[PDB]
């Protein structure tokens, strides 16, 4: 081939994206994402706090114990970021050739840097929820280890250092590179 | 006891996060090694452009 653009899938317990070549890296990403780029702007910390009072009144609103209200509104909310941020990949509309076609939106948030203020609101958020719920299910040890699961799984982890850009071959046969 | 010991590492945790380091900024083949050596241009061991002008000295010094 002249050009050889292909994608790879190799197949492995544990893998790793390879990092981009010269032309995918300093020339196609120069313009505005236009998919991370709205994280950082005017009323986007507030509205996950009006998120989770919204959440607590609906489910307040049919009459349950306070147990089983604040376990399942802390499910929901984890559920529904990792939803949003973690297991999409890709973008909605065309970049320039389909460069982001290997990344999720967690990853290109401020282009790629590991720490910045908004990403350290955003795992702050999961521990303070938990700490201010579980003070209703202490006698429950069952809904207590649920919970605690529940967070350290879904809303710890991706959140790291380690486990960027990694891909476990388990679930599906990843593409990288 | 247990409980209150989970909750603590979830908290010493948090500030070990929130005070990380400074806003950590993301980061060759041998094909292209030849290249940078073919592409290397060496100067001149003596220049000679103004040798002509300042080669009156030699021609009148006495024997
Ligand atoms: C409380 C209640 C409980 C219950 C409940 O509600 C709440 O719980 C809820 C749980 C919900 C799901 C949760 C999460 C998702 C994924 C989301 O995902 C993005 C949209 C879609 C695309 O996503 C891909 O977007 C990129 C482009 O595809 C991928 O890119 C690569 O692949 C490219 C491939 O070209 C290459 O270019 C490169 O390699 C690279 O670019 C990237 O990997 C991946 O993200 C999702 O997948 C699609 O998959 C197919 C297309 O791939 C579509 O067609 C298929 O449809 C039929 C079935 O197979 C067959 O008849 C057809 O023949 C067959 O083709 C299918 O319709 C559609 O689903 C779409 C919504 C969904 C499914 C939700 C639905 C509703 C629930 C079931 C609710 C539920 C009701
Ligand atoms: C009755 C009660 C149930 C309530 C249900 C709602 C649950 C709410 C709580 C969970 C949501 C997290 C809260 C924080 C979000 C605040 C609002 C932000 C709005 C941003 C919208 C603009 C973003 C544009 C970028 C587009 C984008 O992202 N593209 C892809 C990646 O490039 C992503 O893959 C994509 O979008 C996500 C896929 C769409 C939804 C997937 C699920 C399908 C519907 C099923 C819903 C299940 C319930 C949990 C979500």
């Amino acid at each position: 081939p002249v050009t050889d653009h292909r994608r790879r899938r190799a197949a492995a317990v544990i893998s790793h994206v390879e990092q981009e070549t010269f032309e995918d890296e300093n020339d196609q990403q120069m313009l505005p994402n236009m998919n991370a780029t709205w994280v950082d702007q005017r009323g986007a910390w507030l509205i996950h706090i009006v998120v989770i009072v919204l959440l607590r009144l609906f489910y307040s609103l049919f009459g349950s114990t306070p147990k089983w209200t604040w376990t399942l509104t802390n499910m929901t909310y984890i559920i529904g970021f990792y939803i949003m941020f973690h297991l999409v990949k890709g973008t909605p509309f065309d970049f320039n050739g389909g460069a982001y076609d290997n990344l999720t939106m967690w990853e290109q948030i401020n282009d790629e840097t590991l720490y910045t203020p908004t990403r350290k609101f955003l795992l702050i958020v999961p521990i303070v929820l938990f700490l201010i719920s579980n003070q209703y299910y202490r006698n429950d040890m069952t809904l207590f280890l649920s919970n605690l699961a529940v967070t350290v799984l879904i809303g710890v982890v991706p959140k790291l250092g380690i486990t960027h850009r990694l891909r476990i071959s388990i679930p599906g046969i990843t593409g990288r590179a | 006891p247990y409980r209150t010991t989970v909750e603590i590492g979830l908290i010493l945790y948090g500030i070990i996060y929130y005070l990380s380091k400074p806003q950590q900024k993301k980061s060759l083949s041998p094909q292209e090694i030849d290249a940078l050596i073919e592409d290397w241009e060496p100067e001149p061991l003596v220049d000679p452009s103004a040798t002509d002008e300042q080669s009156w000295r030699v021609a009148k010094t006495p024997v």
